[PDB]
RNA sequence: GGUUCGUGGUAGGAGAGCGUUCUAAGGGCGGUGAAGUCAGACCGGAAGGACUGGUGGAGCGCUUAGAAGUGAGAAUGCC
RNA sequence: AUACUCGGGAGUCAGACUGCGAGUGAUAAGAUCCGUAGUCGAAAGGGAAACAGCCCAGACCACCAGUUAAGGUCCCCAAAUA
RNA sequence: CCGAUAGUGAACCAGUACCGUGAGGGAAAGGUGAAAAGCACCCCGGAAGGGGAGUGAAACAGUUCCUGAAACCGUGUGCCUACAAGUAGUUAGAGCCCGUUAAUGGGUGAUAGCGUGCCUUUUGUAGAAUGAACCGGCGAGUUACGAUUUGUUGCAAGGUUAA
């Protein structure tokens, strides 16, 4: 018996076109070009969970700096304090104190300075 | 509430139509009509009988105010295209695409 | 000599920016009471908006 | 999740004024660059622009190490076939302070559109005379 | 008030009635959960752990026990023909905070 | 194949200059209504296997119909003349209201035709009863003279 | 007839060559890069 | 069912599968709307699969097995 | 924690650079030809601005957690104007 | 076994048209509806073509008229865009606009970080090496008979028939 190529092709090549949705021009229409535009969107997003875990947590060490100097202590020092003071509370608990809490990040501050 | 005409298989290239429907398009009937009659183009006398017809429907058919119409909508659809060929130097033919057009206007009270 | 890259729908449509139609320089005659180019004869009267013919 | 991010006109940015007289051309510029980009406060958010207005006076009495005044050149060209112009920080110090600082600290800045708007918030004067009394500036130190 | 608790290789900060998302927890969508590990307690007299506050614990009820929004995983080599697609869903545990002790 | 389709003797352009993909027929495969490259050729699809096992196979499907209550054995089944009522009134009285296949050997003519035009009721001798026969089929109904004659073979 | 098992081992699906990346036997169908041994009638003979 | 050690990969070896047309048997859907087609924020580890609605206007799934003209993005491929 | 034996199926027979030991060369070559180790080939990640072959190090998937390697901590740019 | 690029070259006035001095080469091209009931009549227009009205289950079935994908061409408009340097995404992300197979939702995207297509061939290619204008269809390990090896089943010092 022929089998006929009939369905499965336009099946398959309308979902990576739907994949390509919002891209520029021929991007987000033609299956040639969607098929490497979506092909390279999966591998950059793989590449940017793996990035992202790196920019917060240098958004974070910011934002610490920042409110440390504001005590008289560098993000060094204050970390290498809380380390001593046996204090375990991550840099994202700590960012988000200094932005929303600067009291009780005052506090932990101390915490840092008694243990140097 | 609407009237629309349509020419269907003009032999006039959807481009060279465009350029004139886009100078009637939101205009009064009226002032639209002189548009068209004072536009020397090949499409503005096509044009001119497919917006009048709109019109005609909208009077007979609807009995809506010629007085008081606006041209709503106006576009040109391409048609299927004549297929010709132009002999060229050293036995090469060229194609010729002899393309047709779908003009509509609908018009509407405001 | 010959494109390069085929001309994308944005570039066409942006060089096309330009390529269009003035709106012709008319206005209504009083004794016609349609509508004339300035300074040609008007047929629905059947001569010159002023000068009698 | 929840990180906080700060939004255009949240943070409120502040006027400082800051004496060039005798601090190294660098030093100046790399404390002015952090102060601009808004990298002092915890609300600092890279996408944003958080941070403060800075006029600088006197930076006709910006500090220049070494032979730099003689031996650092400022080129620019022009694109012009040999259109290569050249200065010495030593004339442009004299000449062309409010421009020298800029030309320092704009290095030191974004190269991106933000970086851009964060250079429009720089104020040098040569003396010690700034015309944005009714921006209340307040002195800075480093 | 609000508490900082060690959950799931992460810390969350937690204030009473707040709807949280964890990884997988052992709890029927009735179950009352206790975290025992509490970094951090805000509110008028910070009470600080080195590490962990003895004694103090947050209290939620299992809310859902789902799995999140599917994601695609894809890889590939240009030019070794090598292709790699897989697809994610991480089992979460939404809790509510019923109270800081 | 591309032999065998109409035509295509000649390379239908200069190997080189015309700019064109190289071809050397028009009925090459890639061509539109060319050849195919291999596609059904006819062939058997008959085997057998051995003698021992194809014995052993009818043994087996008619120990699995007495097994599943589905062999029926009769004394008789005859008819006076051709007549499918008749026929459908036994199937009743039998309480069969399935397919069925009926074995008979005691010449029986009348039972052929008086089954031939029932949908799902096959009538064979005996001498011919095959695996796919009864696979094929619910009940086996088959008359005391048809199990000595299929009892004598097996 | 609706419930037909093969004895488990007794019949296997045969390999397809030449049908994508994903089996493995893709593009080259096995065959590796160039030579006469990548070749249709390609190989030399027995000895 | 646990424990331990593993899980980058081209040529290439090995395995398990998805989907397509056809056949058989069983069991179904369908003018109260089949296939196809369009859309969607649904489901599965992948190939893929549903559901709902529009169009369409008469055929088509499912289960188990069987057989193949069984899967295309490239051939200066052919139309 | 593998060896060996017997069977089924292969692909490969253009290699590259780096370090070390030699020849050829001019004690030239990103040269050539061997030996020896590594990396690339077939290896993504971090560093070396960018940079197959160097330094660090091996990607089963998810995380807005943590600790380190080379390399770094005035600003661009995370960390010492230690 | 094929089901209109298939199956004959040829489902249709095909060895036709067409090409060639000639031998010879050699296409494309199927589908209104159950029934013509194939749109009286009115209107604009020279006509074509439309809009009504009517027929019909349907006319968005209107004489090439089942379905009607994609490329491609347009109209409309929710979000963005005229200081910006762009393999066009991705991660972070306001603002604005929505409201779903109800989901730690959808559209758009100021700004910020990161980021040299796909394939082939190569020691090594973003490659200034190769191939592809785009979309669609078609387009490549098959069958027969032998050999060998593994699996399965039957029988077993036997096993098996060919014509
Ligand atoms: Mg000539
Ligand atoms: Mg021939
Ligand atoms: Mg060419
Ligand atoms: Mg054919
Ligand atoms: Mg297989
Ligand atoms: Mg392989
Ligand atoms: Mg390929
Ligand atoms: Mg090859
Ligand atoms: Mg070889
Ligand atoms: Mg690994
Ligand atoms: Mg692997
Ligand atoms: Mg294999
Ligand atoms: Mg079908
Ligand atoms: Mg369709
Ligand atoms: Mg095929
Ligand atoms: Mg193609
Ligand atoms: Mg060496
Ligand atoms: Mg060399
Ligand atoms: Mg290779
Ligand atoms: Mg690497
Ligand atoms: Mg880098
Ligand atoms: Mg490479
Ligand atoms: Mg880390
Ligand atoms: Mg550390
Ligand atoms: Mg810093
Ligand atoms: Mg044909
Ligand atoms: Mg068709
Ligand atoms: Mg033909
Ligand atoms: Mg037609
Ligand atoms: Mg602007
Ligand atoms: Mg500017
Ligand atoms: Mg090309
Ligand atoms: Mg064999
Ligand atoms: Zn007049």
């Amino acid at each position: 018996p022929r089998v006929k190529g009939g369905t499965v092709t336009r099946k398959r090549r309308k979902k990576i076109v739907k994949l390509a949705k919002g891209y520029y021009g021929s991007k987000h229409l033609l299956f040639k070009v969607a098929n490497q535009a979506v092909m390279k969107s999966y591998q950059y997003a793989y590449r940017d969970r793996r990035q992202k875990k790196r920019d917060f947590r240098r958004l974070w060490i910011a934002r610490i700096n920042a409110a440390a100097r504001m005590q008289d202590l560098s993000y060094s020092k204050l970390m290498h304090g809380l380390k001593l003071a046996g204090i375990d509370i991550n840099r994202k608990m700590l960012a988000d104190l200094a932005v929303n809490d600067i009291a009780s990040f005052n506090t932990l501050a101390d915490s840092a300075k008694k243990a140097l | 509430t609407s009237a629309k005409a349509v020419a269907k298989t003009v032999r006039i290239a959807p481009r060279k139509a465009r350029i004139v429907i886009d100078l009637i398009r939101g205009k009064q009937v009226g002032e639209a009509i002189a548009i068209l009659k004072y536009t020397p183009r090949s499409a503005s006398p096509i044009i001119e009988k497919v917006l009048k017809s709109a019109i005609a429907n909208a009077e007979h058919n609807y009995d809506l105010d010629i007085n008081n119409l606006v041209v709503e909508e106006a576009f040109v659809d391409e048609g299927p295209t004549l297929k010709r060929f132009r002999p060229r130097a050293q036995g090469r033919a060229s194609a010729i695409n002899k393309r047709t057009s779908h003009i509509t206007v609908v018009v509407s009270e405001v | 000599a010959v494109p390069f890259r085929r001309t994308s729908k944005a570039k066409k449509r942006k060089r096309r920016t330009h390529v269009k139609l003035q709106l012709p320089g008319m206005n209504e005659c009083s004794n016609c009471g349609e509508y004339r180019l300035s300074h040609h004869v008007c047929p629905e009267c059947g001569q010159y908006d002023g000068k009698d013919v | 999740r929840t990180t906080y991010m700060a939004k255009p006109g949240e943070v409120e940015r502040k006027w400082y004024v800051i004496d060039a007289t005798g601090v190294s051309l660098g030093r100046l510029s790399s404390e002015v660059a952090s102060i601009l980009r808004g990298k002092n406060k915890p609300q600092f958010t890279p996408h944003i622009d958080t941070g403060d207005f800075v006029i600088i006076i006197n930076a006709g009495k910006i500090g220049l190490t070494g032979k730099k005044a003689t031996d650092k050149i400022y080129y620019r060209h022009s694109q012009y076939p040999g259109g290569l112009k050249s200065r010495t920080a030593g004339e442009m110090r004299t000449n062309n302070p409010e421009k020298l600082l800029e030309l320092s600290i704009k290095g030191m800045l974004p190269k991106n559109s933000l970086g851009r708007q964060l250079f429009k918030k720089l104020h040098v004067y040569g003396g010690s005379e700034h015309e944005h009394a009714a921006q209340q500036p307040e002195v800075y130190e480093l | 008030m609000y508490a900082i608790i060690e959950t799931g290789g992460k810390q969350i900060k937690v204030e009473a009635g707040q709807e949280i998302y964890v990884e997988k927890l052992a709890g029927e969508v009735g179950d009352v959960v206790t975290f025992d590990k509490v970094l951090f307690v805000g509110g008028d007299s910070a009470k600080v752990g080195v590490p962990f506050v003895e004694g103090a614990t947050v209290t939620a009820k299992v809310e859902k026990q789902g799995r999140a929004k599917k994601l695609t995983v894809y890889k590939y080599k240009p030019k070794k023909n090598y292709h790699k697609k897989q697809g994610h869903r991480q089992p979460y545990t939404k809790l509510t905070i019923d109270a800081i002790n | 194949n591309r032999s065998e389709v109409r035509g295509g003797g000649r390379k239908p352009w200069r190997q080189k200059g015309t700019g064109r993909a190289r071809q050397g027929s028009i009925r090459s495969p890639q061509w539109r209504g060319g050849g195919v490259v291999f596609g059904p050729t006819p062939r058997s699809y008959a085997y057998k296997l051995p003698k021992k096992v194809r014995r052993l196979a009818i043994k087996s499907i008619l120990s699995s119909k007495v097994n599943e209550e589905k062999l029926v054995v009769l004394e008789g089944l005859t008819f006076d003349a051709p007549k499918t009522k008749e026929f459908a009134a036994f199937l009743k009285n039998i309480s069969v209201d399935t397919k069925a296949l009926i074995v008979v050997a005691g010449e029986s003519e009348n039972v052929e035709l008086s089954a031939r035009n029932l949908q799902g009721i096959t009538v064979i001798p005996a001498e011919s009863i095959s695996v796919l026969e009864v696979a094929k089929h619910d009940k086996l109904i088959i008359t005391k003279a048809a199990v000595e004659k299929v009892e004598e073979v097996l | 007839l609706h419930e037909l098992k093969p004895s488990e081992g007794s019949r296997k699906e045969r390999n397809r060559v030449g049908r994508g990346t994903g089996s493995g036997n893709g593009k080259t169908s096995g065959r590796g890069h160039k030579g006469q041994k990548a070749r249709s009638g390609g190989g030399v003979r027995l000895g």
